[PDB]
C-alpha cells in the first residue's frame, strides 16, 4: 500500500480514520495550509440552515447529495484534495460526522504548525502582568518553536493558588490539593 | 457503525485520485490476513466461490462477498500472505479432475497426486459444486452393493445408489466396515461382467497422514488400488481442503456414475468436514447456531449425500453409493451433526464398544442399525435365508435379558436362546475377509436351519470356517449355479441339506 | 438414551457400594478358605 | 524492520510499523526491557497494524514502545550441544550453566512431512508393562497417548517410561514439559541427574529438556511444545537417529491456545474452544511422525478435563494417535496400578498378524472376560454373589485375578506403595494371562496377584500369605 505521513497526533475513530487520510493525502503534493483553509470554508457551507437539512434527511438518496456537494465544490473552486474528501464522506453516508472531521484535522493541524494547548485555573482572576510572567515561564516549559495556546478558566471551587496543565503535564499549587494533603496525612 | 475498507490507507488512494490507476475489478489488494482468513479490497467481479490466486503463489476460496470487501479462504498457511498482497481472479469456480486416470492414485482434495507417481491423466473436469440429480433420472434401488460381510448384507443389506452411514464410536470399526466393503469388489472388478464391477473412492477427510498411507499400503496388499481413489485431507489440510474434499470426491463419483459405471465413495469422516466448516464460518463472523456450527450445516451435507443415486436405463444406468461415516462421542445419536446425517441417509449401520469387547466384531448392533431400502437390496438366496434369520434374531433380542439365567425357564425361551447365541456367534468376522454372497448364504442357511443347535457355542467359529473351507473346495458346481442363478433352487436346496449334514455328520 | 453394561458400579450411589461390599465379603471369605486349604497341601506336601 | 507497540491488552499486544510489515509468525523483539520478551505476530489488522501474542510478562510495556523485526520464526538453538540443558520457548538456556553454544539456530515453525515420506513399518515396543504390553501394545516410531483426568498416573507413568525405555534407548530423547507443574520439572531434572541420563561434566548427555511450565503467559505455553518438536525434529532429520519425544501434557498447549483466542477476535467454538483447535492441533501433531529419514517414538500425556472423555480437546487427539492407554479413576479409586483401563485403550498394532495369534488370543481373552464381569455385576448388585450360577462364579474369580494381576510395581513409585519396581518381559505376560484365563491358578487367594511381576511372584505371594496365615 502507499506509506501514507502520519500525523503528529493520532485522532482516533471514524473521524480520525477520515482525517488521517486526508492529512496524509495533503502532506504529499504538500497542500496542508489551503486544505485547512477549504475546511473551514466548508463547515460553513454545510451548516446553512436549507443545505443542513437537505443533507442530515436519509431519505433523499446518496446520488442526489453527492450531485448536490459536487455542484457546491464546484461553486466554490475548492481544491481537488477537499472535493475529493467531500465526495468520499457523502458516498460512504458519514456527513452527519463531517464536523467531527473538520475538527479532528484541525486539531491535527495546530500540532502540526507546533502548539500545544495549555489552560490554567485559579480562584479569581489574574492582573495582565503576572500572565504575562505566566506566558514566559510556560514558554520555558515548552521546547523550541513549540509555540503556547493558553486558556485562563477561573474555578472558585478551589480555594486559591493555580493548576497548571501543559499537553499532558500538570501542576497543582492549588490551595484544595494542599489542605486535602494536610488532612488526609494528618488523619493517619 | 464502521466498514474493513474504511482503513485509511484506501482514503488515502481516494481523495488524491490514485484509485483509477489500479484495477478494482478483476485484482483485489489484501487488507487483513488472519487465521487463514484474508480480507481483500477490490475484486468487483468475482464470483462467490470462485477460485482467487494470491501474490505469492497460494489459492483461496472467496467465500464472503460484502459491499466493502472479499472474505477469502487461504488454501494453506497463511505465513506467505501479508496486508498489501495482490489477489487475480482465476475466473472459474473450483473444479477437480475426473477420469479412470485417478483409479489407483491418492490425490489431495483438489486433485494433485500426492504419492509421488508422476503426473495425472486427467482428461475432463468437473465443478465440485453441482446440483445432484433430479426427481425423475432416478429409479428405485434394486441392485445388491455386496459388502462382503456377513451382518452388513444379512440384515443390514446396502443396495447400489443408496446413502449408508457407519456410524458407531471411537475404534468400533467403521473405518474396517469400509476396508472390508472396498476390498470385497476385486472378485467383481477381476471377473468379466461389467454391470458388477463397482470402482471405489475413500475420501479421508482430517485423518493423520500415517493412517492413510498404512491405509494405501493394506489397499495395495489386497491389490485394491487398480480401482480404488483416495482423497487425502489430513489434519495438517488447511480447514478448506477439508470442506472440499468431500465434494472432490463426490464429483470424481459422479463421474462415473454419468457414464453408467457403478461407483462407492465413503465419506470418512464427515464429522471432521462439519468441523473445518464451523472453522471457516466462525472466522468469517458469521452467525453460529448449536453447538457453534453454523445455521447452512444441514445444507453442506444435504446437497454432497443427495447425489448418490441410480440413475436410470435413459441416463445410463450408473449409480454412487455413498456410505459417510460419522464419530459419535457417547453414544449421542442425538447431537447435532449426528442427527442431520441420520435424517439426510436412507438407513445406518450402528457399532458398538460392548459388541466389539463381548467378542461380536465386527460390532454391528442389530436393531439399532436398520436399511430403509432393505430386502431391494437383496438377492433371492440372501432373502431366503435373512428373513429367517432376522426373524430369529430379533425374537432373540428380546430374551437376552434372560441369557444369564437361561435355566429355570420354559423350552421356548431355551431354544431362542440357542438359536441366538448360534447365530451370533455366525454373524462373527475375520477383518479384511470377505465372504462371496454364495459362502454367506451358505454358512447363514447352516445355521438358520438348525444343524447348529448341537455344537457348542465355543466351536461354531471354527465349524464356519472348515465347512466354509470344505464346500468352497470340493462344492464348487453348487456355488457357481447358486451365484449365477442368484436364488437356490429346490435341487440346490436339497445339495446344501446333504452337505451341511454329511460335514456336520462327523466334525469333532 | 440407553443403558450398558457394568452401569450400576459406574454411577456409584448406594447400588454400587452394596454391591462392591457384597462381591468383597464373599471373595475374602472364599480367599480365607482357599489360603487354609493351602497352608494344609503346604505341610501335607513337606514329607 | 522497527515498528511501535500502540495496544496492550492481556498477553495481546498491537504493533504499529511504519514501514513494511513483517509476515504471520515473525518473531519480534521488544526494546526497553531488561529481560528479553518476544513477541509473535499472528495477525494483520490492516492499517499497517499487526496484532502479536507475547512470549513473556506484558508487564511494563508503554504504548509507543519500539519494536524489532527478527525477520524469521523464533529461532531455537538445536544440535549435540542442547542435550543435558534447558531452554525456555525462545531457546535461551534456565538452567543457569551458561550459553548454549551451537552452529545451528532451527525455526519452531515448519510444514509437516509430506505423504510421500511416510513409514509404514510396525514393530512392538516392548516397555515392561503388563497391562501396556498386552492390551495395548506400543509401537516404534508410532504416537503413544496418555488420557487421564488429574490424579490418575499421567506423570508417574511417563516417569516409568522414561525410566525404562529411555534410560536403556541407544538414540537421543527430548522431554517438552508443556504447561505442567514447576515441581514437577525440577524432580524430574534431579531425577535424570540421579540415574546419568544427564551428565553435568561431561558431553555424554542423553536428554534435552524444554520446559513451558504454567506460571508462563499463554503465549509461551502455546509455543513450548512447538521447541521441543524442534529439538526433536533436528534428531530426527539431521542425525539421522532414533529419537523419543515425551511431552505432558499435549492439553495445555490447546488450553493456551484458547486463553488469547477470544482477544484475538475470534467467535468462540462449541465449549469456549477456540474455532482453530483441530486446524491448530493438526499442524502440531503431524509435524511428530516417524519419516523415512528418522524415527520419533512420542508419548503425549493428554489431561481429559473432569474425566470426560468426549471432551473437544481429547476427542480430537485421539485422531491423531496409534496407541492409547486411558487411565481411568474409577480403576485408581480400586487400587490398582498403573490405572490403564483395559476396555478403552487400543493400539493399531494389536492384530494377529502383527504381535502373534498367541498374544493376540490372550490380549481379546482377557478383554472378554473383564467385559463379561463388567455385565455380571450389574446382577450381583440384586442377587448377591451366593446366588450366581456356579459358573459365573468362575467367571468372576477369573475377572478379578486378571483385575489384580494388571498391576504392578513401578521403580518411580517406590515411595508411594515402598515396594520394589519389576520389569515383566513380554512373554511371560502372555504366559501369566493365559494361565490365569486356562484356569491353572483358580486356587489361589485374589490378593496374591496384586502388585507383583510375573506369575510365579504371585505363586511366591500366596505361599507366603498362606504361611502367616
Amino acid at each position: 500500500f502507499a506509506k501514507l505521513v502520519r500525523p503528529p497526533v493520532q485522532i482516533y475513530g471514524i473521524e480520525g480514520r477520515y482525517a488521517t487520510a486526508l492529512y496524509s493525502a495533503a502532506s504529499k503534493q504538500n497542500k496542508l495550509e489551503q486544505v485547512e483553509k477549504e475546511l473551514l470554508r466548508v463547515g460553513q457551507i454545510l451548516k446553512e440552515p436549507k443545505m443542513a437539512a437537505s443533507l442530515l434527511n436519509p431519505y433523499v438518496k446518496r446520488s442526489v447529495k453527492v450531485k448536490s456537494l459536487s455542484d457546491m465544490t464546484a461553486k466554490e473552486k475548492f481544491s481537488p484534495l477537499t472535493s475529493n474528501l467531500i465526495n468520499l464522506l457523502a458516498e460512504n453516508g458519514r456527513l452527519t460526522n463531517t464536523p467531527a472531521v473538520i475538527s479532528a484535522f484541525s486539531t491535527m493541524m495546530s500540532v502540526h504548525r507546533g502548539e500545544v494547548p495549555c489552560t490554567v485555573t485559579t480562584a479569581s482572576a489574574l492582573d495582565e502582568a503576572t500572565l504575562t510572567e505566566l506566558k514566559t515561564v510556560l514558554k520555558s516549559f515548552l521546547s523550541k518553536g513549540q509555540v503556547l495556546k493558553l486558556e485562563v478558566k477561573i474555578d472558585p471551587s478551589i480555594m486559591g493558588g493555580m493548576i497548571v496543565r501543559i499537553g499532558e503535564k500538570y501542576v497543582d499549587m492549588s490551595a484544595k490539593t494542599k489542605i486535602q494533603k494536610l488532612s488526609r496525612a494528618m488523619r493517619e | 457503525k464502521t466498514g474493513t475498507a474504511e482503513v485509511s490507507s484506501i482514503l488515502e488512494e481516494r481523495i488524491l485520485g490514485a484509485d483509477t490507476s489500479v484495477d478494482l475489478e478483476e485484482t483485489g489488494r489484501v487488507l487483513s490476513i488472519g487465521d487463514g482468513i484474508a480480507r481483500v479490497h477490490g475484486l468487483r467481479n468475482v464470483q462467490a466461490e470462485e477460485m482467487v490466486e494470491f501474490s505469492s503463489g497460494l489459492k483461496g476460496m472467496s467465500l464472503n462477498l460484502e459491499p466493502d470487501n472479499v472474505g477469502v479462504v487461504v488454501f494453506g498457511n497463511d505465513k506467505l500472505i501479508k496486508e498489501g498482497d495482490i489477489v487475480k481472479r482465476t475466473g472459474a469456480i473450483v473444479d477437480v479432475p475426473v477420469g479412470e486416470e485417478l483409479l489407483g492414485r491418492v490425490v489431495d482434495a483438489l486433485g494433485n497426486a500426492i504419492d509421488g507417481k508422476g503426473p495425472i491423466g486427467s482428461k475432463a473436469r468437473r465443478r465440485v459444486g453441482l446440483k445432484a440429480p433430479g426427481i425423475i433420472p432416478r429409479i428405485s434401488v434394486r441392485e445388491p452393493m455386496q459388502t462382503g460381510i456377513k451382518a452388513v448384507d444379512s440384515l443390514v443389506p446396502i443396495g447400489r445408489g443408496q446413502r449408508e452411514l457407519i456410524i458407531g464410536d471411537r475404534q468400533t470399526g467403521k473405518t474396517s466396515i469400509a476396508i472390508d466393503t472396498i476390498i470385497n469388489q476385486k472378485r467383481f472388478n477381476d471377473g468379466t461382467d461389467e454391470k458388477k464391477k463397482l470402482y471405489c473412492i475413500y475420501v479421508a477427510i482430517g485423518q493423520k497422514r500415517s493412517t492413510v498411507a498404512q491405509l494405501v499400503k493394506r489397499l495395495t496388499d489386497a491389490d485394491a488400488m487398480k480401482y480404488t481413489i483416495v482423497v487425502s485431507a489430513t489434519a495438517s489440510d488447511a480447514a478448506p481442503l477439508q470442506y472440499l474434499a468431500p465434494y472432490s470426491g463426490c464429483s470424481m463419483g459422479e463421474y462415473f456414475r454419468d457414464n453408467g459405471k457403478h461407483a462407492l465413495i465413503i465419506y470418512d469422516d464427515l464429522s471432521k468436514q462439519a468441523v473445518a466448516y464451523r472453522q471457516m464460518s466462525l472466522l468469517l463472523r458469521r452467525p453460529p447456531g448449536r453447538e457453534a456450527y453454523p445455521g447452512d450445516v444441514f445444507y453442506l451435507h444435504s446437497r454432497l449425500l443427495e447425489r448418490a443415486a441410480k440413475m436410470n436405463d435413459a441416463f445410463g444406468g450408473g449409480s454412487l453409493t455413498a456410505l459417510p461415516v460419522i464419530e459419535t462421542q457417547a453414544g449421542d445419536v442425538s447431537a447435532y451433526i449426528p442427527t442431520n446425517v441420520i435424517s439426510i441417509t436412507d438407513g445406518q449401520i450402528f457399532l458398538e464398544t460392548e459388541l466389539f469387547y463381548k467378542g461380536i466384531r465386527p460390532a454391528i448392533n442389530v436393531g439399532l442399525s436398520v436399511s430403509r431400502v432393505g430386502s431391494a437390496a437383496q438377492t433371492r438366496a440372501m432373502k431366503q435365508v435373512a428373513g429367517t434369520m432376522k426373524l430369529e434374531l430379533a425374537q432373540y433380542r428380546e430374551v437376552a435379558a434372560f441369557a444369564q439365567f437361561g435355566s429355570d425357564l420354559d423350552a421356548a425361551t431355551q431354544q431362542l436362546l440357542s438359536r441366538g447365541v448360534r447365530l451370533t456367534e455366525l454373524l462373527k468376522q475375520g477383518q479384511y475377509s470377505p465372504m462371496a454372497i454364495e459362502e454367506q448364504v451358505a454358512v447363514i442357511y447352516a445355521g438358520v436351519r438348525g444343524y447348529l443347535d448341537k455344537l457348542e457355542p465355543s466351536k461354531i467359529t471354527k465349524f464356519e470356517n472348515a465347512f466354509l473351507s470344505h464346500v468352497i473346495s470340493q462344492h464348487q458346481a453348487l456355488l457357481g449355479k447358486i451365484r449365477t442363478d442368484g436364488k437356490i433352487s429346490e435341487e440346490s436346496d436339497a445339495k446344501l441339506k446333504e452337505i451341511v449334514t454329511n460335514f456336520l455328520a462327523g466334525f469333532e | 438414551v440407553r443403558s450398558s453394561a457394568g452401569a450400576v458400579r459406574d454411577a456409584g450411589g448406594a447400588f454400587g457400594k452394596r454391591e462392591q461390599a457384597e462381591e468383597e465379603r464373599y471373595f475374602r471369605a472364599r480367599a480365607k478358605e482357599q489360603l487354609a486349604a493351602l497352608k494344609k497341601h503346604h505341610e501335607n506336601e513337606i514329607s | 524492520t522497527t515498528g511501535r507497540i500502540v495496544a496492550v491488552i492481556g498477553a495481546v499486544v498491537d504493533v504499529q510499523f511504519d514501514e513494511g510489515l513483517p509476515p504471520i509468525l515473525n518473531a519480534l523483539e521488544v526494546q526497553g526491557r531488561e529481560t528479553r520478551l518476544v513477541l509473535e505476530v499472528a495477525q494483520h489488522l490492516g492499517e499497517s497494524t499487526v496484532r502479536t501474542i507475547a512470549m513473556d510478562g506484558t508487564e511494563g510495556l508503554v504504548r509507543g514502545q519500539k519494536v524489532l523485526d527478527s525477520g524469521a520464526p523464533i529461532r531455537i538453538p538445536v544440535g549435540p550441544e542442547t542435550l543435558g540443558r534447558i531452554m525456555n520457548v525462545i531457546g535461551e538456556p534456565i538452567d543457569e550453566r551458561g550459553p548454549i553454544k551451537t552452529k545451528q539456530f532451527a525455526a519452531i515453525h515448519a510444514e509437516a512431512p509430506e505423504f510421500v515420506e511416510m513409514s509404514v513399518e510396525q514393530e512392538i515396543l516392548v516397555t515392561g508393562i503388563k497391562v501396556v504390553d498386552l492390551l495395548a501394545p506400543y509401537a516404534k516410531g508410532g504416537k503413544i497417548g496418555l488420557f487421564g483426568g488429574a490424579g490418575v498416573g499421567k506423570t508417574v507413568l511417563i516417569m516409568e517410561l522414561i525410566n525404562n525405555v529411555a534410560k536403556a534407548h541407544g538414540g537421543y530423547s527430548v522431554f517438552a514439559g508443556v504447561g505442567e507443574r514447576t515441581r514437577e520439572g525440577n524432580d524430574l531434572y534431579h531425577e535424570m541427574i540421579e540415574s546419568g541420563v544427564i551428565n553435568l561434566k561431561d558431553a555424554t548427555s542423553k536428554v534435552a529438556l524444554v520446559y513451558g511450565q504454567m506460571n508462563e503467559p499463554p503465549g509461551a505455553r502455546a509455543r513450548v511444545a512447538l521447541t521441543g518438536l524442534t529439538v526433536a525434529e533436528y534428531f530426527r532429520d539431521q542425525e539421522g537417529q532414533d529419537v523419543l519425544l515425551f511431552i505432558d501434557n499435549i492439553f495445555r498447549f490447546t488450553q493456551a491456545g484458547s486463553e488469547v483466542s477470544a482477544l484475538l477476535g475470534r467467535i468462540p467454538s462449541a465449549v469456549g474452544y477456540q474455532p482453530t483447535l483441530a486446524t491448530d492441533m493438526g499442524t502440531m501433531q503431524e509435524r511428530i511422525t516417524t519419516t523415512k529419514k528418522g524415527s520419533i517414538t512420542s508419548v503425549q500425556a493428554i489431561y481429559v478435563p473432569a474425566d470426560d472423555l468426549t471432551d473437544p480437546a481429547p476427542a480430537t487427539t485421539f485422531a491423531h494417535l496409534d496407541a492409547t492407554t486411558v487411565l481411568s479413576r474409577a480403576i485408581a479409586e480400586l487400587g490398582i496400578y498403573p490405572a490403564v483401563d483395559p476396555l478403552d485403550s487400543t493400539s493399531r498394532i494389536m492384530d494377529p498378524n502383527i504381535v502373534g495369534s498367541e498374544h493376540y488370543d490372550v490380549a481379546r481373552g482377557v478383554q472378554k472376560i473383564l467385559q463379561d464381569y463388567k455385565s455380571l455385576q450389574d446382577i450381583i448388585a440384586i442377587l448377591g454373589m451366593d446366588e450366581l450360577s456356579e459358573e459365573d462364579k468362575l467367571t468372576v474369580s477369573r475377572a478379578r485375578k486378571i483385575q489384580r494381576f494388571l498391576s504392578q510395581p513401578f521403580q518411580v513409585a517406590e515411595v508411594f506403595t515402598g515396594h520394589l519396581g519389576k520389569l515383566v518381559p513380554l512373554k511371560e505376560t502372555i504366559k501369566g494371562f493365559q494361565q490365569i484365563l486356562a484356569g491353572e491358578y483358580d486356587h489361589l487367594p485374589e490378593q496374591a496377584f496384586y502388585m507383583v511381576g510375573p506369575i510365579e511372584e504371585a505363586v511366591a505371594k500366596a505361599d507366603k500369605l498362606a504361611e502367616e496365615h
